[PDB]
Protein backbone atom coordinates (compact mmCIF):
# COMPACT_ATOMS: atom_id res chain seq x y z
CA UNK A 1 0.00 0.00 0.00
CA UNK A 2 1.05 3.26 -1.02
CA UNK A 3 0.60 7.05 0.59
CA UNK A 4 0.51 10.37 -0.39
CA UNK A 5 1.66 12.97 2.32
CA UNK A 6 -0.29 16.36 2.49
CA UNK A 7 2.74 19.09 3.76
CA UNK A 8 -0.82 20.92 5.62
CA UNK A 9 -4.40 21.86 4.49
CA UNK A 10 -4.71 25.60 4.54
CA UNK A 11 -7.94 26.39 2.77
CA UNK A 12 -11.02 24.80 3.42
CA UNK A 13 -11.76 21.58 0.60
CA UNK A 14 -13.51 18.82 -0.59
CA UNK A 15 -10.80 16.25 -1.29
CA UNK A 16 -11.14 12.89 -3.74
CA UNK A 17 -9.14 9.92 -4.24
CA UNK A 18 -10.55 8.23 -7.05
CA UNK A 19 -14.35 7.60 -6.12
CA UNK A 20 -13.89 8.78 -2.64
CA UNK A 21 -14.38 12.16 -0.88
CA UNK A 22 -14.11 14.05 1.92
CA UNK A 23 -14.01 17.52 3.52
CA UNK A 24 -11.05 18.90 4.85
CA UNK A 25 -11.40 22.42 7.16
CA UNK A 26 -9.44 25.42 6.87
CA UNK A 27 -6.21 24.36 8.83
CA UNK A 28 -7.20 21.28 9.43
CA UNK A 29 -4.71 18.87 10.83
CA UNK A 30 -4.90 16.61 7.31
CA UNK A 31 -1.58 14.75 6.53
CA UNK A 32 -2.75 12.87 3.39
CA UNK A 33 -4.19 9.58 2.17
CA UNK A 34 -2.71 6.19 3.31
CA UNK A 35 -3.31 2.69 2.15
CA UNK A 36 -3.71 3.45 -1.07
CA UNK A 37 -3.72 0.17 -3.59
CA UNK A 38 -0.98 -0.63 -5.93
CA UNK A 39 -1.57 -1.69 -9.02
CA UNK A 40 -3.59 1.16 -10.16
CA UNK A 41 -3.66 4.84 -11.74
CA UNK A 42 -5.31 6.89 -9.35
CA UNK A 43 -6.37 10.34 -9.36
CA UNK A 44 -6.71 12.67 -6.47
CA UNK A 45 -8.64 16.32 -6.52
CA UNK A 46 -9.95 18.99 -5.31
CA UNK A 47 -12.66 21.67 -4.98
CA UNK A 48 -12.35 24.76 -2.94
CA UNK A 49 -15.22 25.60 -0.60
CA UNK A 50 -15.25 29.11 -1.66
CA UNK A 51 -14.79 29.05 -5.39
CA UNK A 52 -16.40 25.57 -6.58
CA UNK A 53 -15.48 26.77 -10.05
CA UNK A 54 -12.77 24.93 -10.95
CA UNK A 55 -12.45 21.01 -9.93
CA UNK A 56 -8.96 19.98 -10.61
CA UNK A 57 -6.33 17.20 -9.79
CA UNK A 58 -3.56 14.59 -10.46
CA UNK A 59 -3.47 11.69 -12.10
CA UNK A 60 -0.60 9.36 -10.56
CA UNK A 61 0.22 6.19 -10.51
CA UNK A 62 2.41 5.47 -7.25
CA UNK A 63 4.97 3.07 -8.61
CA UNK A 64 6.35 5.74 -10.44
CA UNK A 65 7.91 7.96 -7.74
CA UNK A 66 6.75 9.36 -4.41
CA UNK A 67 4.33 11.68 -4.60
CA UNK A 68 3.24 14.77 -2.09
CA UNK A 69 0.70 17.48 -2.17
CA UNK A 70 1.40 20.54 -0.88
CA UNK A 71 -0.66 24.28 -1.13
CA UNK A 72 0.77 27.01 -2.88
CA UNK A 73 -0.41 30.22 -1.89
CA UNK A 74 0.46 32.40 -4.90
CA UNK A 75 -0.95 30.34 -7.09
CA UNK A 76 -3.89 29.35 -4.98
CA UNK A 77 -3.96 25.45 -5.55
CA UNK A 78 -3.19 22.06 -3.86
CA UNK A 79 -0.31 21.18 -6.41
CA UNK A 80 1.61 17.68 -6.58
CA UNK A 81 5.47 17.18 -6.75
CA UNK A 82 7.58 14.53 -6.56
CA UNK A 83 10.14 13.88 -3.79
CA UNK A 84 13.20 12.19 -4.97
CA UNK A 85 15.30 11.68 -1.51
CA UNK A 86 13.55 8.42 -0.71
CA UNK A 87 14.34 8.46 3.16
CA UNK A 88 13.38 11.88 3.46
CA UNK A 89 9.90 10.80 2.16
CA UNK A 90 10.04 7.39 4.15
CA UNK A 91 10.54 9.44 7.19
CA UNK A 92 7.68 12.19 6.63
CA UNK A 93 5.30 8.92 6.72
CA UNK A 94 6.33 6.90 9.17
CA UNK A 95 5.78 10.06 11.57
CA UNK A 96 2.02 11.07 9.67
CA UNK A 97 1.10 7.61 10.17
CA UNK A 98 2.17 7.22 13.50
CA UNK A 99 0.23 10.30 14.63
CA UNK A 100 -2.66 9.10 12.60
CA UNK A 101 -3.04 12.16 10.83
CA UNK A 102 -3.39 10.41 7.47
CA UNK A 103 -7.19 9.16 5.80
CA UNK A 104 -7.03 5.55 4.85
CA UNK A 105 -8.21 5.06 1.53
CA UNK A 106 -11.42 3.39 2.18
CA UNK A 107 -12.13 0.05 0.24
CA UNK A 108 -14.36 -2.46 0.78
CA UNK A 109 -12.71 -5.62 0.09
CA UNK A 110 -15.78 -7.12 -2.12
CA UNK A 111 -15.88 -3.79 -4.40
CA UNK A 112 -13.74 -4.02 -8.17
CA UNK A 113 -15.26 -0.73 -8.94
CA UNK A 114 -11.79 0.98 -9.43
CA UNK A 115 -10.68 -1.64 -11.12
CA UNK A 116 -13.32 -2.16 -13.55
CA UNK A 117 -13.23 2.04 -14.62
CA UNK A 118 -9.32 2.14 -14.99
CA UNK A 119 -8.88 -1.81 -16.52
CA UNK A 120 -7.27 -0.53 -19.44
CA UNK A 121 -5.82 3.62 -18.24
CA UNK A 122 -1.83 3.48 -17.95
CA UNK A 123 -0.01 6.36 -16.76
CA UNK A 124 2.21 6.19 -20.50
CA UNK A 125 -0.83 6.69 -22.41
CA UNK A 126 -2.72 9.48 -19.68
CA UNK A 127 1.04 11.69 -20.24
CA UNK A 128 0.41 11.47 -24.17
CA UNK A 129 -2.40 12.94 -23.73
CA UNK A 130 -1.76 15.64 -20.89
CA UNK A 131 1.90 16.81 -22.28
CA UNK A 132 3.77 18.08 -19.67
CA UNK A 133 7.27 15.87 -19.69
CA UNK A 134 8.92 17.50 -16.23
CA UNK A 135 6.48 15.48 -14.28
CA UNK A 136 5.60 11.90 -13.64
CA UNK A 137 2.33 12.79 -12.73
CA UNK A 138 -0.85 14.71 -14.87
CA UNK A 139 -2.79 17.95 -14.02
CA UNK A 140 -6.25 18.26 -15.40
CA UNK A 141 -9.05 20.39 -14.73
CA UNK A 142 -12.47 21.41 -15.83
CA UNK A 143 -11.81 24.42 -18.44
CA UNK A 144 -9.13 22.52 -20.00
CA UNK A 145 -10.03 22.32 -23.85
CA UNK A 146 -9.06 19.16 -26.03
CA UNK A 147 -7.07 19.65 -29.54
CA UNK A 148 -10.42 18.96 -31.53
CA UNK A 149 -11.98 21.78 -29.52
CA UNK A 150 -9.17 24.66 -30.34
CA UNK A 151 -9.19 23.56 -34.35
CA UNK A 152 -12.92 24.69 -34.09
CA UNK A 153 -6.53 28.15 -27.16
CA UNK A 154 -3.18 27.56 -25.55
CA UNK A 155 -1.52 24.11 -26.92
CA UNK A 156 0.53 23.61 -24.10
CA UNK A 157 -2.74 23.17 -21.28
CA UNK A 158 -4.78 20.64 -23.81
CA UNK A 159 -5.87 17.15 -23.91
CA UNK A 160 -4.75 15.57 -26.86
CA UNK A 161 -7.28 13.17 -27.15
CA UNK A 162 -7.52 11.26 -30.19
CA UNK A 163 -9.33 13.47 -32.96
CA UNK A 164 -12.68 11.61 -34.26
CA UNK A 165 -14.36 12.97 -37.11
CA UNK A 166 -17.37 11.29 -39.06
CA UNK A 167 -17.45 13.53 -41.41
CA UNK A 168 -13.65 13.73 -42.32
CA UNK A 169 -11.48 12.52 -44.88
CA UNK A 170 -9.96 10.04 -42.37
CA UNK A 171 -13.22 8.33 -41.78
CA UNK A 172 -14.39 8.53 -45.54
CA UNK A 173 -12.72 6.28 -48.36
CA UNK A 174 -12.95 7.95 -51.46
CA UNK A 175 -15.68 5.95 -53.71
CA UNK A 176 -17.00 3.98 -50.23
CA UNK A 177 -18.56 7.72 -49.09
CA UNK A 178 -22.16 6.05 -48.29
CA UNK A 179 -20.65 2.56 -47.05
CA UNK A 180 -18.36 4.24 -44.72
CA UNK A 181 -20.85 6.86 -43.54
CA UNK A 182 -23.04 4.51 -42.68
CA UNK A 183 -21.02 1.59 -41.20
CA UNK A 184 -18.17 2.94 -39.67
CA UNK A 185 -16.13 -0.29 -39.49
CA UNK A 186 -13.25 0.82 -41.90
CA UNK A 187 -12.82 3.66 -39.51
CA UNK A 188 -12.91 1.89 -36.59
CA UNK A 189 -11.22 -1.10 -37.68
CA UNK A 190 -8.34 -0.16 -40.19
CA UNK A 191 -7.74 3.63 -39.70
CA UNK A 192 -8.51 3.62 -35.51
CA UNK A 193 -7.38 0.39 -34.07
CA UNK A 194 -4.76 -0.79 -36.83
CA UNK A 195 -3.70 2.66 -37.39
CA UNK A 196 -3.99 4.94 -34.71
CA UNK A 197 -4.02 3.07 -31.22
CA UNK A 198 -2.53 0.10 -32.41
CA UNK A 199 -5.13 -2.55 -30.27
CA UNK A 200 -8.39 -2.38 -28.73
CA UNK A 201 -7.03 -2.24 -25.10
CA UNK A 202 -5.59 1.28 -26.03
CA UNK A 203 -8.82 2.57 -27.51
CA UNK A 204 -10.54 1.41 -24.23
CA UNK A 205 -7.78 2.74 -22.19
CA UNK A 206 -8.51 6.52 -24.01
CA UNK A 207 -11.85 5.93 -23.66
CA UNK A 208 -11.97 5.06 -20.29
CA UNK A 209 -9.85 8.24 -19.46
CA UNK A 210 -12.09 10.89 -21.31
CA UNK A 211 -15.26 9.52 -18.83
CA UNK A 212 -13.37 9.52 -15.65
CA UNK A 213 -12.01 13.05 -16.91
CA UNK A 214 -15.80 13.98 -17.58
CA UNK A 215 -17.05 12.68 -14.79
CA UNK A 216 -14.61 14.26 -11.84
CA UNK A 217 -14.16 17.21 -13.61
CA UNK A 218 -17.03 17.95 -15.54
CA UNK A 219 -14.82 18.02 -18.46
CA UNK A 220 -17.09 18.89 -21.14
CA UNK A 221 -13.95 18.55 -23.90
CA UNK A 222 -13.59 14.80 -22.35
CA UNK A 223 -17.68 14.13 -22.33
CA UNK A 224 -17.38 14.76 -25.96
CA UNK A 225 -14.12 12.14 -26.71
CA UNK A 226 -16.76 9.55 -24.53
CA UNK A 227 -19.48 9.55 -26.65
CA UNK A 228 -17.54 9.99 -29.70
CA UNK A 229 -15.62 6.52 -29.01
CA UNK A 230 -18.73 4.53 -27.61
CA UNK A 231 -20.58 5.84 -30.95
CA UNK A 232 -17.88 4.82 -33.46
CA UNK A 233 -17.59 1.29 -31.93
CA UNK A 234 -21.59 1.03 -31.84
CA UNK A 235 -21.52 2.61 -35.50
CA UNK A 236 -19.77 -0.23 -37.07
CA UNK A 237 -21.33 -3.32 -38.26
CA UNK A 238 -18.51 -5.38 -38.24
CA UNK A 239 -16.68 -5.41 -34.35
CA UNK A 240 -14.34 -8.11 -32.68
CA UNK A 241 -16.99 -9.87 -30.65
CA UNK A 242 -14.54 -9.59 -27.77
CA UNK A 243 -14.33 -5.96 -27.55
CA UNK A 244 -17.90 -5.60 -27.83
CA UNK A 245 -18.62 -7.72 -24.84
CA UNK A 246 -15.77 -5.90 -23.00
CA UNK A 247 -17.29 -2.55 -24.22
CA UNK A 248 -20.52 -3.62 -22.76
CA UNK A 249 -18.58 -4.77 -19.34
CA UNK A 250 -16.70 -0.94 -19.26
CA UNK A 251 -20.02 0.83 -20.19
CA UNK A 252 -21.89 -0.90 -17.25
CA UNK A 253 -19.57 0.42 -14.67
CA UNK A 254 -19.36 3.97 -16.11
CA UNK A 255 -23.26 4.33 -15.87
CA UNK A 256 -23.15 2.66 -12.29
CA UNK A 257 -21.15 4.96 -11.04
CA UNK A 258 -22.47 7.94 -12.29
CA UNK A 259 -23.79 10.02 -10.32
CA UNK A 260 -27.48 10.00 -10.27
CA UNK A 261 -27.65 13.84 -10.23
CA UNK A 262 -25.45 14.42 -12.81
CA UNK A 263 -26.97 12.58 -16.07
CA UNK A 264 -28.84 16.11 -17.15
CA UNK A 265 -24.98 17.23 -18.35
CA UNK A 266 -22.94 13.84 -18.46
CA UNK A 267 -24.94 11.58 -20.75
CA UNK A 268 -26.10 12.86 -24.17
CA UNK A 269 -29.37 11.55 -25.11
CA UNK A 270 -29.00 11.07 -28.78
CA UNK A 271 -25.90 8.94 -28.47
CA UNK A 272 -27.34 6.97 -26.28
CA UNK A 273 -30.88 6.17 -28.11
CA UNK A 274 -28.95 5.50 -31.08
CA UNK A 275 -26.43 3.42 -29.59
CA UNK A 276 -29.35 0.92 -27.42
CA UNK A 277 -32.01 1.11 -29.86
CA UNK A 278 -30.97 1.97 -34.05
CA UNK A 279 -27.54 1.17 -33.73
CA UNK A 280 -25.74 -1.95 -35.44
CA UNK A 281 -24.66 -3.11 -32.04
CA UNK A 282 -28.52 -2.38 -30.56
CA UNK A 283 -28.03 -6.22 -29.03
CA UNK A 284 -25.12 -6.49 -28.27
CA UNK A 285 -24.75 -4.35 -25.26
CA UNK A 286 -27.28 -6.37 -22.57
CA UNK A 287 -25.90 -5.13 -19.40
CA UNK A 288 -25.74 -1.13 -20.11
CA UNK A 289 -28.85 -0.89 -22.04
CA UNK A 290 -30.29 -3.18 -18.86
CA UNK A 291 -28.89 -0.32 -15.98
CA UNK A 292 -29.75 2.65 -18.41
CA UNK A 293 -33.24 1.71 -18.63
CA UNK A 294 -33.30 1.20 -14.76
CA UNK A 295 -31.38 4.21 -13.84
CA UNK A 296 -32.01 6.75 -16.43
CA UNK A 297 -35.55 6.05 -18.08
CA UNK A 298 -36.17 9.52 -18.25
CA UNK A 299 -33.10 10.32 -21.33
CA UNK A 300 -34.91 7.42 -23.48
CA UNK B 1 -26.83 28.43 -42.69
CA UNK B 2 -30.13 28.09 -44.09
CA UNK B 3 -32.29 29.73 -46.78
CA UNK B 4 -35.20 31.88 -46.08
CA UNK B 5 -37.10 34.72 -46.60
CA UNK B 6 -35.12 37.20 -45.25
CA UNK B 7 -31.99 36.19 -47.07
CA UNK B 8 -33.63 35.69 -50.09
CA UNK B 9 -31.77 38.87 -52.86
CA UNK B 10 -28.54 36.74 -51.58
CA UNK B 11 -30.13 34.36 -54.85
CA UNK B 12 -29.14 36.78 -57.39
CA UNK B 13 -25.84 38.24 -56.15
CA UNK B 14 -22.84 37.58 -58.04
CA UNK B 15 -21.65 34.07 -56.20
CA UNK B 16 -21.93 31.37 -58.01
CA UNK B 17 -24.78 29.32 -56.71
CA UNK B 18 -26.70 25.99 -57.19
CA UNK B 19 -30.06 24.81 -55.96
CA UNK B 20 -30.31 20.87 -55.75
CA UNK B 21 -33.53 19.15 -55.84
CA UNK B 22 -33.53 15.03 -55.77
CA UNK B 23 -37.74 14.82 -54.89
CA UNK B 24 -37.76 13.85 -58.72
CA UNK B 25 -34.79 11.17 -58.08
CA UNK B 26 -36.65 8.26 -56.95
CA UNK B 27 -39.80 7.41 -58.81
CA UNK B 28 -42.19 4.75 -58.74
CA UNK B 29 -45.76 3.61 -59.67
CA UNK B 30 -47.47 1.12 -56.83
CA UNK B 31 -49.12 -1.74 -58.19
CA UNK B 32 -50.73 -5.38 -56.95
CA UNK B 33 -49.17 -8.58 -57.47
CA UNK B 34 -51.16 -11.89 -59.09
CA UNK B 35 -50.83 -12.86 -55.76
CA UNK B 36 -52.48 -9.50 -54.47
CA UNK B 37 -49.53 -8.13 -52.77
CA UNK B 38 -48.39 -4.82 -53.46
CA UNK B 39 -44.93 -4.28 -55.34
CA UNK B 40 -43.16 -0.77 -57.16
CA UNK B 41 -41.63 -0.47 -60.40
CA UNK B 42 -39.06 2.38 -60.55
CA UNK B 43 -39.36 4.52 -64.14
CA UNK B 44 -36.98 7.21 -65.06
CA UNK B 45 -36.18 10.19 -62.69
CA UNK B 46 -34.02 13.32 -62.45
CA UNK B 47 -31.59 15.43 -60.40
CA UNK B 48 -32.89 19.08 -60.67
CA UNK B 49 -29.76 20.98 -60.39
CA UNK B 50 -30.77 25.05 -60.80
CA UNK B 51 -28.42 27.86 -61.01
CA UNK B 52 -30.85 30.64 -59.91
CA UNK B 53 -28.84 33.72 -61.58
CA UNK B 54 -28.26 32.24 -64.54
CA UNK B 55 -31.29 30.04 -65.23
CA UNK B 56 -29.15 27.22 -66.62
CA UNK B 57 -30.30 24.04 -65.56
CA UNK B 58 -27.99 20.61 -65.25
CA UNK B 59 -30.90 17.84 -65.52
CA UNK B 60 -29.18 14.37 -64.60
CA UNK B 61 -31.22 11.67 -66.02
CA UNK B 62 -31.77 8.80 -63.73
CA UNK B 63 -32.41 5.67 -65.29
CA UNK B 64 -34.21 3.37 -63.77
CA UNK B 65 -30.76 0.28 -64.10
CA UNK B 66 -29.40 2.15 -61.59
CA UNK B 67 -31.87 0.88 -58.85
CA UNK B 68 -31.03 -2.79 -60.01
CA UNK B 69 -30.72 -5.29 -57.56
CA UNK B 70 -29.72 -2.26 -54.43
CA UNK B 71 -31.71 -2.24 -51.58
CA UNK B 72 -33.11 0.43 -49.17
CA UNK B 73 -33.82 2.57 -52.35
CA UNK B 74 -34.96 6.18 -50.84
CA UNK B 75 -31.76 5.97 -48.82
CA UNK B 76 -29.35 4.97 -51.86
CA UNK B 77 -30.94 7.58 -54.16
CA UNK B 78 -30.15 10.76 -51.52
CA UNK B 79 -26.46 9.01 -51.95
CA UNK B 80 -26.82 8.94 -55.71
CA UNK B 81 -27.64 12.62 -56.00
CA UNK B 82 -24.80 13.49 -53.72
CA UNK B 83 -22.50 11.62 -56.10
CA UNK B 84 -23.57 13.23 -59.33
CA UNK B 85 -23.64 16.49 -58.13
CA UNK B 86 -20.33 16.17 -57.05
CA UNK B 87 -19.01 14.67 -60.12
CA UNK B 88 -21.05 17.50 -61.74
CA UNK B 89 -19.23 20.05 -59.54
CA UNK B 90 -15.87 18.32 -60.31
CA UNK B 91 -16.43 18.47 -64.15
CA UNK B 92 -16.30 22.10 -63.95
CA UNK B 93 -13.86 24.30 -64.57
CA UNK B 94 -12.50 25.85 -61.44
CA UNK B 95 -14.14 29.65 -62.07
CA UNK B 96 -17.50 28.03 -62.41
CA UNK B 97 -17.93 25.55 -59.53
CA UNK B 98 -20.30 27.55 -56.98
CA UNK B 99 -19.44 28.76 -54.11
CA UNK B 100 -22.61 27.06 -52.36
CA UNK B 101 -24.81 24.61 -53.12
CA UNK B 102 -28.42 24.58 -51.30
CA UNK B 103 -29.87 21.39 -51.06
CA UNK B 104 -33.98 21.65 -51.00
CA UNK B 105 -34.87 18.65 -48.21
CA UNK B 106 -32.52 18.63 -44.95
CA UNK B 107 -32.50 14.84 -45.91
CA UNK B 108 -29.64 15.90 -48.64
CA UNK B 109 -27.24 17.60 -45.71
CA UNK B 110 -25.25 14.39 -45.12
CA UNK B 111 -24.86 12.53 -48.29
CA UNK B 112 -23.73 16.07 -49.98
CA UNK B 113 -21.33 17.35 -47.48
CA UNK B 114 -19.64 13.98 -47.25
CA UNK B 115 -19.31 13.54 -51.53
CA UNK B 116 -17.97 17.35 -51.51
CA UNK B 117 -15.47 16.44 -48.58
CA UNK B 118 -12.74 17.14 -51.26
CA UNK B 119 -14.05 20.87 -51.47
CA UNK B 120 -14.13 22.70 -47.81
CA UNK B 121 -14.73 26.18 -49.66
CA UNK B 122 -18.18 25.03 -50.73
CA UNK B 123 -20.92 25.64 -48.57
CA UNK B 124 -23.71 23.36 -48.45
CA UNK B 125 -26.81 24.48 -46.89
CA UNK B 126 -30.32 23.74 -46.62
CA UNK B 127 -33.00 26.15 -46.77
CA UNK B 128 -36.75 27.16 -45.22
CA UNK B 129 -38.31 27.88 -48.11
CA UNK B 130 -40.90 25.07 -49.51
CA UNK B 131 -40.11 25.56 -53.35
CA UNK B 132 -41.76 23.85 -56.15
CA UNK B 133 -38.74 22.03 -57.83
CA UNK B 134 -40.80 18.98 -57.46
CA UNK B 135 -42.84 20.09 -60.21
CA UNK B 136 -40.24 20.36 -62.79
CA UNK B 137 -41.69 17.10 -64.42
CA UNK B 138 -44.80 18.70 -65.76
CA UNK B 139 -42.63 21.12 -68.02
CA UNK B 140 -43.49 18.95 -71.16
CA UNK B 141 -40.05 18.82 -72.59
CA UNK B 142 -38.11 18.06 -69.26
CA UNK B 143 -40.66 14.89 -68.38
CA UNK B 144 -40.33 13.99 -72.29
CA UNK B 145 -36.41 13.36 -71.90
CA UNK B 146 -36.63 11.85 -68.99
CA UNK B 147 -38.86 9.01 -69.84
CA UNK B 148 -37.51 8.44 -73.00
CA UNK B 149 -33.88 8.02 -72.27
CA UNK B 150 -32.72 4.35 -72.27
CA UNK B 151 -29.02 4.61 -70.31
CA UNK B 152 -28.05 7.41 -67.78
CA UNK B 153 -27.95 11.08 -69.19
CA UNK B 154 -27.14 14.60 -68.53
CA UNK B 155 -29.05 17.34 -70.77
CA UNK B 156 -28.37 20.99 -69.84
CA UNK B 157 -31.60 23.55 -70.23
CA UNK B 158 -32.09 27.31 -69.51
CA UNK B 159 -35.25 27.06 -67.73
CA UNK B 160 -35.75 31.07 -68.09
CA UNK B 161 -35.69 30.88 -71.92
CA UNK B 162 -34.61 34.07 -73.19
CA UNK B 163 -36.24 36.05 -70.15
CA UNK B 164 -33.14 37.72 -69.20
CA UNK B 165 -33.17 39.81 -71.80
CA UNK B 166 -36.23 41.77 -70.80
CA UNK B 167 -36.05 41.01 -67.05
CA UNK B 168 -33.82 40.95 -63.55
CA UNK B 169 -32.66 37.42 -62.25
CA UNK B 170 -34.58 37.99 -59.03
CA UNK B 171 -38.32 38.66 -61.39
CA UNK B 172 -37.44 35.93 -63.78
CA UNK B 173 -37.01 33.38 -60.16
CA UNK B 174 -40.49 34.57 -59.07
CA UNK B 175 -41.95 33.74 -62.09
CA UNK B 176 -40.89 30.15 -62.30
CA UNK B 177 -41.87 29.94 -58.52
CA UNK B 178 -44.97 30.82 -59.30
CA UNK B 179 -45.72 28.46 -62.24
CA UNK B 180 -44.19 25.96 -60.44
CA UNK B 181 -46.48 26.38 -57.64
CA UNK B 182 -49.55 26.60 -60.28
CA UNK B 183 -48.36 23.29 -61.50
CA UNK B 184 -47.37 21.80 -58.40
CA UNK B 185 -51.71 22.48 -56.87
CA UNK B 186 -53.35 21.96 -60.06
CA UNK B 187 -51.26 20.74 -63.06
CA UNK B 188 -53.88 20.48 -65.79
CA UNK B 189 -55.46 23.67 -64.63
CA UNK B 190 -52.18 25.62 -64.54
CA UNK B 191 -51.17 23.73 -68.13
CA UNK B 192 -55.00 25.17 -69.55
CA UNK B 193 -53.66 28.72 -68.58
CA UNK B 194 -50.44 28.42 -70.32
CA UNK B 195 -51.39 27.01 -73.28
CA UNK B 196 -54.84 28.07 -73.69
CA UNK B 197 -54.61 30.86 -76.97
CA UNK B 198 -52.79 28.63 -79.77
CA UNK B 199 -51.24 31.92 -81.57
CA UNK B 200 -48.78 31.55 -79.00
CA UNK B 201 -45.98 28.79 -79.09
CA UNK B 202 -43.06 27.71 -77.51
CA UNK B 203 -40.12 27.93 -79.57
CA UNK B 204 -38.39 24.79 -80.45
CA UNK B 205 -35.25 26.11 -78.15
CA UNK B 206 -37.73 27.17 -75.27
CA UNK B 207 -39.41 25.06 -72.31
CA UNK B 208 -42.40 27.93 -72.00
CA UNK B 209 -44.41 30.13 -74.88
CA UNK B 210 -42.82 33.56 -76.57
CA UNK B 211 -45.43 35.55 -74.27
CA UNK B 212 -44.92 39.43 -74.97
CA UNK B 213 -44.58 41.17 -71.63
CA UNK B 214 -48.26 42.34 -71.54
CA UNK B 215 -49.38 38.46 -71.49
CA UNK B 216 -46.62 37.50 -69.15
CA UNK B 217 -49.00 40.12 -66.81
CA UNK B 218 -52.14 38.33 -67.47
CA UNK B 219 -50.30 34.60 -67.27
CA UNK B 220 -48.71 35.24 -64.11
CA UNK B 221 -52.23 36.58 -62.84
CA UNK B 222 -53.98 33.82 -63.93
CA UNK B 223 -51.83 31.72 -62.22
CA UNK B 224 -52.44 33.65 -58.96
CA UNK B 225 -56.03 33.47 -58.93
CA UNK B 226 -55.15 29.26 -59.57
CA UNK B 227 -53.30 29.30 -56.52
CA UNK B 228 -55.42 31.28 -54.36
CA UNK B 229 -58.56 29.39 -55.89
CA UNK B 230 -57.37 26.00 -54.74
CA UNK B 231 -56.23 27.31 -51.49
CA UNK B 232 -60.22 27.77 -51.29
CA UNK B 233 -61.30 24.57 -52.71
CA UNK B 234 -58.74 22.93 -50.64
CA UNK B 235 -59.64 24.82 -47.45
CA UNK B 236 -63.52 25.81 -48.43
CA UNK B 237 -62.76 29.22 -48.12
C1 LIG C 1 -31.20 17.91 -22.38
C2 LIG C 1 -29.98 18.50 -23.08
N1 LIG C 1 -28.99 17.39 -23.50
C3 LIG C 1 -28.10 17.85 -24.65
C4 LIG C 1 -27.05 16.76 -24.93
N2 LIG C 1 -26.30 16.44 -23.67
C5 LIG C 1 -24.89 16.21 -23.87
C6 LIG C 1 -24.09 15.49 -23.01
C7 LIG C 1 -22.76 15.31 -23.28
C8 LIG C 1 -22.20 15.87 -24.45
N3 LIG C 1 -20.87 15.69 -24.73
C9 LIG C 1 -23.02 16.60 -25.32
C10 LIG C 1 -24.35 16.77 -25.03
C11 LIG C 1 -26.65 17.31 -22.52
C12 LIG C 1 -28.15 17.05 -22.26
Amino acid sequence: MNTVPFTSAPIEVTIGIDQYSFNVKENQPFHGIKDIPIGHVHVIHFQHADNSSMRYGYWFDCRMGNFYIQYDPKDGLYKMMEERDGAKFENIVHNFKERQMMVSYPKIDEDDTWYNLTEFVQMDKIRKIVRKDENQFSYVDSSMTTVQENELSDPAHSLNYTVINFKSREAIRPGHEMEDFLDKSYYLNTVMLQGIFKNSSNYFGELQFAFLNAMFFGNYGSSLQWHAMIELICSSATVPKHMLDKLDEILYYQIKTLPEQYSDILLNERVWNICLYSSFQKNSLHNTEKIMENKYPELL
Amino acid sequence: GAMNSSNYAELFNNDIKLFVDDTNVYRVTVHKTFEGNVATKAINGCIFTLNPKTGHLFLKIIHTSVWAGQKRLSQLAKWKTAEEVSALVRSLPKEEQPKQIIVTRKAMLDPLEVHMLDFPNIAIRPTELRLPFSAAMSIDKLSDVVMKATEPQMVLFNIYDDWLDRISSYTAFSRLTLLLRALKTNEESAKMILLSDPTITIKSYHLWPSFTDEQWITIESQMRDLILTEYGRKYNV
